[PDB]
RNA sequence: UGACGGAGCCAGCGAGUCUAGUGAAACUCCGUCGUGCUGGCAACGAGGAAUUCCUAGUAAGCGCAAGUCAUCAGCUUGCGUUGAUUACGUCCCUGCCCUUUGUACACAC
């Protein structure tokens, strides 16, 4: 009954399934808030979807993110990808095309692994 | 008794001189097998 | 005069979030305490290869420097520093110790030299990094050597290298751990102060190319 | 008005090593010396000029270049100067066949020719050597080159017969407070003296005359001594 | 110090080996709807 | 003659092999992959450490490598070759058991590097004729006819004897040399599809229990 | 909010809400004699009776930050500057007193 | 003329601004003797222009009259 | 093939190997080389233009290649697949060096 | 010692340097049209800037 | 700078081992490597007639 | 880069009525110590000369499973976790190879 968006974050075998729908702004990794998303070192890796586009975005939806697989390093950064292309899906299809596309805009100026993992290796010189 | 299978062979000088003087005789003649371009 | 309004209701979400953190959307600093803005390469030929033009959150970029040649030239130089930092047998990997010890070093670089330490480490680098060698011309290995220029990408390079194994060897059994070995390293090299394993390194390089020129 | 220390018991100066490339010292390095053992069948030796009439030309070589006598009165020399006592000095030696021996200024080199003949062999072959009280590892062989284990602030000079005659004493009042001088001195019997080209930036002399190895050793220890005012 | 703001502290260390501290010390939302 | 998953591209094209370890090798299997990459020409080496099979199969038959060399080792002597041809074709794997390499013996210079001269001795069975072009179809076809290396595949009682030789030919026969590494494999299995999965038909393998296997040759 | 107590050979800040010891300094070799606070409260300098002013970070014992090595004689009193931060002044029996920049 | 063409634009690469002066020099003398300068017409033409126009920036720059 | 356009004749034609039809190309600037790719071979088609024959069969993408084009001034060959890739291939010089941007 | 800086406009092709050394073309900063030929050590391109201590000195061969 | 004496055998000989002071201890490491290599030796033996 | 003592946490392989699934370690955090060897007068504190291998999920660290007709358990093969430094140029050295009519159709050389 409510606007509600899946999306997916990969890296090696980590995997993240992030729900975005609409709320009262709270962000929750693996049922947990996310300010305890260990090793607390990576916690801005986490926190940088968030960081680089204002959590004026995310006051009006509410995020959940469950997260299986990989070690550490593979899941925060499956956390991001997972919470920065499902902000984008969401305001793709809910709110405007115009901060959609601001938004994929201020990810890819940072980093575009926020959005497309590198997937399929190696080379076979 | 018996056993399943004949064992690995060991490597001798008369056998390593059989196929020594074998191919002798193989690159002498030149009747040797590789590929051919299409 | 004139001002811009884009925020239109105090921004407060459900999930409290640190005040310090969401203090960070206004600028990234590196840690939430260094910042990159007015660090600037005060060495013109390595503008251009040490990187503080992109600001970051930690020393852990996951990107992939190591596919074109020059592509490690923009890889930001804390990140870099790090990396070279997790070399050895023993500490093979451990890319997180290496920045957490990072951390603990521009945490002290700056209790004691009461500066930006993403400038000093800068400043390290560009007094660092030898600005002449010797190729040893062979004639079929007649021992003499001849005096080259070298070009600013194995500038960064050694001195990232040198920063690093010195601080390693300063650190090899002395009470000194390797954070504050280094941030002692740091700090001799950004000041230049001829103490340091890197810059006498570095003045022997250029020395030995002076003499036999 | 400057006051005293507070301690006059004088203590021991700190014996240096490779693993201390900060303090100023002296270096030496005994190049091109003659130490190679060999079999008898049931015994080893190491090569001398008079312990055989011709192994050495058995194994192709010339008598004249196996000479182990005069690396041993160069360490002698070198290990009994005041120098050395002071703790500013350390000796590494270089055999002609390419490997390095550093050796401790703690050391005790043993006084007659063959006993040095007997500790040669066992550190050539075993390459590392105890103390008596078996506290510390005196004697060791290395991993070339040497400048890996020099000091990071260290001119290196060589010495030789034909090149511009410096004064040691002015010489090392030049360099400054914490530079180093290592000392390519030749132990050979006779040759060009162009062992450590690769090495080093000034090469020097002492005398206008031929001055024999550990003369020249003893002259800039000497000199050092001078300098240093020990 | 002068911007204590909290438990205000006299300390004196005595030569007899003692430490002596002195201190001075400092419904419903239906309902609320009417 | 060239059969059916040889046949579209038997002489038109050159080949390209990969030679890769089983995982985290030791030093003597470092080297003699090293030793099986310069056997046979237009081989690279890749270090197999973290490599998963099925991906590292799909990165190479969408590279467009044609073959596929996985050694397996026991203690530095190497045991197992495994030679999978990517276009859906055949594995055929194999046991090493006298294995001589060169780099454990001796410095007597280095390799030649021509488009050798095969010799194959004895593969009279039809498994012989298919072993014979799965070996061969890693080679590079139409060599010069003065080129100075050969190898042989020489059967002796299922125990392909490999060597590699170089040769002049002087007035009163023919010099020969021994270059690279001399083994006897031996193939315990055949199978139809590629090194990814083990759910392909076999054609061949050994089967080591039954009553009448030291009976006959190519069982 | 927190005050040092030297005693002999340790230092314990002591807590200004609890006034028990939250944390302690006791690796040093000889009488501890002086112990001050940086002007910014981020670190912690003691003169002992070697001479070796040895300064940590307060709030983390562990963590020596820097030993100066300060005259053969006893030094008896250890502080940082009050306007200028990375400035140490210790006076020793020495009878002089040294400037040092950290 | 012999240095080959594959490694002529090479050879006219390496060297420095003072060994174009002194080749442009020697162009200038041997549009003198008109014996040579016609049998090498296609390779002087070659040779001049390449050199001069891969050393333009630096040529226009130079003052002197006798240039 | 190519087209004199001088002359007006077709002074080269360029097969490959496999019997595929062509979907686009890429010349060099300095055009010694001939480019082209496929809708169902996945593979480029690199062809000498001096001599007739085929150069090389660049090899990577995982669907068929619908465009090329070579960088005027540096030259290096850019490809872009149905696969969700597009490819830069350093041909020139020792590289044979491929860069997969998805 | 007063020192320069020079940024590389052409890097040599097809000299016969020594490995690991690479002869290139670089024009100064205060004067952007004079060159002189250097030879550097590491991994060099073009428009990269490198710096001389000495600029009296053309470069040879190393071989 | 104190100065120690040098520990080394005298009549040195790598290929003999060094001479141990115990006649209970060196015999048991003798007659371990003895039983190692005479083990090793007819074990290879036997199996090779075997095969 | 230690040693004690607690705590938080993160995988992918593997299922024959057969065997005699939950969970990894490195890691992260929090208290405590404090850096000059071994015996009933032997070795040894990161290993000489030489030598071998190696270019991105690569070197290296880490554990967990299996045990597939050959091989392997004095071990072998899988599986994930963490993950770099330096080349990515050049034929100068060492070698190996190719060509020496341009042929294939213009233009140009």
């Amino acid at each position: 009954a409510v606007p509600s968006v899946q999306t997916f974050g990969k890296k090696k075998s980590a995997t993240a399934v992030a729900h975005v729908k609409a709320g009262k702004g709270l962000i929750k990794v693996n049922g947990s808030p996310i300010t305890l998303v260990e090793p607390e070192i990576l916690r801005f890796k986490v926190y940088e979807p968030l960081l680089l586009v204002g959590l004026d975005k995310f006051s009006n939806i509410d995020i959940r993110v469950r997260v299986t697989g990989g070690g550490h390093v593979s899941q925060v950064y499956a956390i991001r990808q997972a919470i920065a292309k499902g902000l984008v899906a969401y305001h793709q299809k809910y709110v405007d095309e115009q901060s959609k596309n601001e938004l994929k805009k201020a990810f890819t100026s940072y980093d575009r692994t926020l959005l497309i993992a590198d997937s399929r290796r190696p080379e076979p010189k | 008794f018996d056993r399943t299978a004949k064992p690995v062979p060991v490597i001798t000088s008369e056998v390593t001189e059989s196929l020594e003087d074998m191919i002798r005789r193989r690159i002498q003649d030149s009747n040797f097998d590789d590929l051919q371009r299409r | 005069d004139f001002e811009v309004v884009e925020e239109f209701t105090p921004v407060v979400l459900a999930t409290p979030i640190p005040e310090e953190v969401q203090q960070a959307q206004t600028e990234i600093k590196l840690f939430n305490k260094w910042s990159f803005e007015e660090v600037e390469v005060k060495d013109a030929s390595l503008v251009d290869y040490v990187q503080v033009r992109q600001p970051i959150f930690v020393a852990h970029t996951a990107g992939r420097y190591a596919n074109k040649r020059f592509r490690k030239a923009q890889c930001p130089i804390i990140e870099r520093l790090t990396n070279s930092l997790m070399m050895n047998g023993r500490n093979n990997g451990k890319k997180l110790k290496a920045v957490r010890i990072i951390k603990h070093t521009l945490d002290i670089i700056n209790v004691l030299t009461d500066q930006n330490p993403i400038q000093v480490v800068v400043d390290a680098i560009t007094n660092t990094g030898p600005r002449e060698d010797t190729t040893r011309v062979g004639g079929g290995g007649a021992a003499r050597r001849q005096a080259v220029d070298v070009s600013p990408l194995r500038r960064v390079n050694q001195a990232i290298a040198l920063l690093t194994i010195g601080a390693r060897e300063a650190a090899f059994r002395n009470i000194k751990t390797i954070a504050e070995t280094l941030a002692e390293e740091l700090i001799n090299a950004a000041k230049g102060s001829s103490t340091s394993y890197a810059i006498k390194k570095k003045d022997e390089l250029e020395r030995v190319a002076k003499s036999n020129r | 008005q400057k006051a005293l220390p507070a301690s006059l018991v004088p203590q021991a100066p700190p014996v240096l090593t490779s693993k201390d490339k900060i303090t100023k010292r002296m270096i030496v390095v005994l190049a091109m010396a003659s130490l190679e053992t060999h079999k008898i069948s049931d015994k080893y030796v190491l090569l001398n000029c008079d312990d055989h009439q011709g192994l050495l030309k058995k194994m192709g070589r010339d008598i004249s270049e196996a000479r182990p006598d005069i690396t041993h009165q160069c360490l002698l020399t070198l290990l009994d100067s005041p120098i050395n006592k002071a703790g500013k000095l350390q000796v590494y030696i270089q055999t002609s066949r390419g490997i390095l021996i550093e050796v401790n200024p703690t050391v005790r080199i043993p006084r007659t020719f063959k006993r040095f003949s007997g500790l040669m062999v066992q550190l050539l072959h075993k390459l590392s050597i105890r103390s008596v009280n078996s506290e510390e590892k005196l004697l060791k062989v290395i991993k070339n080159p040497i400048t890996d284990h020099l000091p990071t602030k260290c001119r290196k000079v060589t010495l030789s017969f034909d090149a511009p005659v410096i004064r040691v004493q002015d010489y090392i009042e030049k360099l400054d407070d914490d530079e180093s001088i290592c000392v390519f001195v030749g132990a050979m019997a006779r040759g060009k003296d162009n062992f450590a080209d690769e090495y080093v930036d000034e090469k020097v002399g002492l005398s206008n005359y031929p001055l024999s190895a550990s003369v020249a050793c003893s002259k800039f220890c000497h000199g050092a001594e001078d300098a240093w005012n020990i | 110090p002068s911007t204590a703001q909290g438990n205000r502290h006299l300390v004196a260390g005595l030569s007899s080996g003692l430490l002596a501290i002195r201190t001075k010390k400092k419904k419903s939302n239906n309902f609320q709807r009417m | 003659q060239v059969d059916d998953e040889y046949a579209a591209t038997s002489g038109i094209m050159d080949p390209r092999i990969i030679v890769t370890t089983s995982r985290d090798p030791s030093t003597r299997l470092s080297q003699f992959a090293k030793e099986i990459k310069l056997l046979f020409p237009n081989a690279v080496r890749l270090n197999r450490g973290n490599y998963v099979m099925p991906n590292l199969v799909d990165a190479c038959k969408k590279s467009g490598t044609t073959d596929l060399v996985v050694l397996h080792e026991h203690r530095g002597v190497p045991t197992s070759l495994t030679i999978s041809h990517f276009p859906h074709g055949p594995t055929a794997q194999f046991s090493l058991h006298n294995v001589v390499m060169r780099h454990d013996i001796i410095n007597a210079g280095n390799q030649s590097e021509v488009n050798p001269h095969l010799i194959f001795d004895n593969f009279t069975t039809a498994l012989g004729k298919r072993v014979v072009c799965i070996l061969k179809h890693l080679f590079n076809a139409g060599p010069k006819k003065d080129s100075e290396r050969v190898i042989t595949f020489a059967n002796r009682g299922d125990f392909i004897s490999v060597r590699q030789h170089v040769y002049v030919r002087t007035r009163e026969g023919v010099e020969i040399a021994e270059v690279g590494p001399r083994f006897e494999m031996r193939l315990f299995e055949l199978r139809l599809g590629t090194l990814e999965n083990k759910d392909a038909d076999v054609e061949w393998q050994l089967r080591r229990f039954i009553r009448t296997a030291n009976k006959k040759d190519y069982l | 909010h927190d005050f040092a107590v030297t005693s002999s050979t340790r230092v314990q800040i002591f807590s200004s809400r609890t006034r028990q010891v939250i944390k302690t300094f006791s690796r040093f070799k000889d009488v501890v004699y002086s112990a001050s606070f940086r002007s910014d409260g981020k670190l912690l300098c003691a003169g002992d009776a070697t001479g070796l002013v040895s300064v940590y970070d307060s709030y983390n014992p562990r963590t020596i930050l820097l030993s100066i090595n300060a005259s053969t004689h006893p030094t008896h009193v250890t502080k940082f500057h009050t306007q200028d931060n990375k400035i140490l002044a210790t006076a020793s029996d020495d009878r002089v007193t040294r400037l040092w920049d950290i | 003329l012999r240095i080959r063409m594959s490694q002529l634009e090479d050879a006219l690469m390496v060297m420095p601004f003072s060994y174009v002066l002194k080749f442009l020099k020697f162009i200038d003398t041997v549009m003198q003797n008109k014996t040579l300068l016609h049998s090498h017409l296609p390779l002087i033409c070659k040779n001049l222009f390449f050199i001069i126009k891969f050393n333009h920036k630096e040529l226009v720059s130079q003052k002197n009259e006798e240039l | 093939r190519a087209w004199d356009l001088i002359r007006y004749r077709n002074f080269r034609t360029f097969t490959g190997t496999e019997r595929i039809q062509f979907n686009c190309l890429a010349v060099d600037p300095s055009g010694e080389v001939v480019c082209a790719g496929s809708l169902d071979n996945f593979d480029i088609h690199v062809w000498s233009v001096q001599t007739g024959q085929l150069l090389d069969a660049l090899s990577g993408h995982e669907g068929p290649v619908s465009c090329l084009s070579f960088s005027q001034e540096n030259s290096v060959l850019a490809s872009a697949s149905w696969d969700k890739t597009i490819r830069i291939w350093s041909i020139f010089g020792r590289s044979q060096q491929v860069e997969p941007i998805e | 010692t007063p020192v320069t800086l020079a940024k590389v406009i052409k890097v040599l092709g097809r000299t016969g340097s020594r490995g690991g050394v690479t002869q290139v073309r670089v024009e100064f900063l205060e004067d952007t049209s004079r060159t002189i030929v250097r030879n550097v050590k590491g991994p060099v391109r073009e428009n990269d800037i490198l710096v001389l201590m000495e600029s009296e000195r053309e470069a040879r061969r190393l071989r | 700078i104190p100065t120690h004496a040098p520990k080394y055998e005298e009549n040195f000989n790598p290929d003999k081992k060094s001479y141990d002071p115990d006649r209970t201890r060196s015999e048991i490491n003798k007659m371990k490597a003895q039983l190692k290599k005479e083990r090793k030796f007819t074990m290879k033996e036997i199996r090779k007639d075997a095969k």
